């Protein structure tokens, strides 16, 4: 049904946000965000932060956050 | 020093930005605004009061208190703002009007920010609007946020922080959750692992009675330093107030210059006067009859008129 | 709620504060912890 | 200007929570179930379903109220005081009188 998350019912009967399905959080007792989504985990040519967002590692010392994780500001490298 | 969820961040989605504008005030007669946030300014990680640097909750799996120089804090609305002072959970800056106020750590690639959709207007004191206080003008009573950070406006309190579970603290090898505390951390765990269970562990530990992380939460005894009463953290099971902190920048009575538009050229006629008026900015002309009736009149005059 | 006298007390430093504001708290209708609530615009400022 | 204060929420992730009263101005706390709240670190409750959550709200005077406040006053039976300067002959005097 349509409900407060506007999106898919997990098999326990709770309504869940499909915007949460790919987020790596099981938001429900059953079925619970386990179903597939594309997260390529690119070659190390691209850095990948912590959330897995592939970004070109050449920007890991640019002075501009490449991902919301902000891991490209890592002091060890920059 | 804590974490907080704000409506808007450097990235247009809402985020758990370490800096989170918890409150704003604007009763200044100079356009300065008091801002309360989730980070502390003018203090070291240890809590010493080195004014050159500010601290906040580390935005990572292992939460500690990190530090940076206040020079990287930018406050903005429609444009950047002159910071008048900073102390603890609060900042004072003069900003042009705008529908929103934004606090941003401009640490290059560690750029993160918090914005509140709170309006600010170029208010003024006296009876004649001004873009900037002139000098050929009367000094009038007004109130402004005293730039001396040692002045206290009042106080708002804080409590011992409540739990803050970290998904990174648990691992599900063997099909039963393992608590994997960071090195040397006196992690405290609780879980309805088939049944209600709790304990403290300073090292890797194997739980029993449950097979998914959904039931297990793990955190640490970080009560060692208090956290503001704001909503972004759940309260400790005992949230009784832990002392108080003085809100900096006392609103203080002072004096402010205001313009005096060119003296109105009065014209006299039978039982009536014509005021010739010339004002560049809104001028509150007000008059009253000294009779039994007051005949109260007030009009925001603008431009040349009569 | 929403008119002058929104919040009142005998002294500004007093804890003896009485108020009516039509404050109502909604369900935490989001995954991120929150305490969504609404209320009448500060009646004092509305008056101003 | 009333400064709304919403204190940090309280959660008993697997049991009941009392909606007890308090003296604060317009203290209007209510309890809600199924909260399963996530903090920055992730999930923040013992149970998948029976997580009751207590939300709290009350108000106090904003810090700037020390100056921005207003006081309402009933007023009655106003008495006119006056300052008099009296001059008579070679003598002058000044006086004040209700
Ligand atoms: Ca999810
Ligand atoms: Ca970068």
């Amino acid at each position: 049904a349509k409900c407060e998350p506007s999106q898919f019912q997990c098999t326990n009967g709770r309504c869940i946000t499909l915007l949460w399905k790919c987020d790596g959080d099981e938001d429900c007792v059953d079925g619970s965000d386990e179903k597939n989504c594309v997260k390529k985990t690119c070659a190390e040519s691209d850095f990948v932060c912590n959330n897995g967002q592939c970004v070109p590692s050449r920007w890991k010392c640019d002075g501009d956050p490449d991902c919301e994780d902000g891991s490209d500001e890592s002091p060890e490298q920059c | 020093p804590y974490l907080g969820f704000c409506p808007y961040c450097r990235h247009s989605a809402p985020c758990f930005s370490p800096i989170k504008i918890e409150n704003v005030w604007d009763e200044s007669d100079d356009g300065s605004i008091r801002i309360q946030v989730s980070a502390q300014f003018g203090y070291d990680q240890a809590g010493t009061a080195d004014v050159t640097k500010f601290r906040y909750m580390s935005y990572d799996h292992d939460h500690d208190i990190k530090e940076d120089s206040v020079k990287k804090i930018a406050i903005s609305t429609s444009g950047p703002c002159r910071r008048l002072g900073h102390k603890g959970y609060f900042l004072l800056a003069q900003c042009p009007p705008g529908d929103s106020v934004t606090v941003s750590i401009t640490s290059g690639a560690s750029e993160n920010s918090c914005t509140v959709e709170k309006k600010i207007r170029r208010k003024f004191v006296g009876r004649e609007e001004y873009l900037f206080p002139p000098v050929h003008g009367k000094l009038v009573k007004c109130h402004v946020y005293d730039h001396l950070k040692e002045t206290s406006a009042g106080y708002i309190t804080m409590h011992r922080p409540g739990p803050h579970a970290y998904k990174s603290y648990l691992e599900e090898a063997s099909g039963e959750v393992y608590i994997k505390p960071p090195s040397g951390k006196n992690v405290t765990y609780e879980c309805k692992c088939g049944d209600y269970s709790t304990g403290i562990v300073s090292t890797r530990t194997k739980m029993n009675g449950c097979t998914k992380a959904k039931q297990c939460i793990a955190y640490k005894s970080d009560q060692t330093k208090w956290v503001y009463n704001s909503p972004d953290l759940i309260r400790h099971t005992d949230h009784s107030v832990q002392g108080k902190l003085h809100i900096p920048f006392r609103l203080t009575p002072t004096f402010c210059p205001v313009p005096l538009a060119h003296t109105p050229t009065v014209t006299k006629w039978f039982k009536g006067i014509t005021l010739h008026l010339t004002a560049t900015r809104p001028t509150l002309l007000t008059t009253r009859k000294l009779g039994l009736r007051a005949d109260a009149t007030a009009e925001w005059i603008t431009g040349t008129t009569s | 709620p929403g008119a002058f006298g929104d919040i009142q007390a005998s002294s500004l430093d007093a804890t003896d504060i009485v108020a009516r504001t039509d404050i109502r708290l909604l369900k935490p209708s989001v995954k991120n912890i929150h305490v969504p609530y609404t209320q009448a615009v500060s009646g004092y400022e509305m008056w101003k | 200007k009333f400064h709304t204060v919403i204190p940090s929420p309280q959660v008993k992730c697997c049991g009941s929570l009392e909606c007890k009263a308090s003296s604060k101005a317009d203290y209007t706390c209510r309890v809600f179930g199924g909260v399963y709240p996530f903090m920055w670190g992730g999930a923040q409750c013992f149970c998948d379903s029976e997580n009751t959550q207590l939300s709290e709200a009350y108000v106090e005077f904003a810090p700037d109220c020390t100056i921005d406040h207003a006081v309402a006053l009933k007023v009655h039976t106003a008495a006119l005081k006056v300052g008099l300067r009296i001059v008579y002959g070679n003598t002058t005097a000044h006086l004040d009188t209700f």
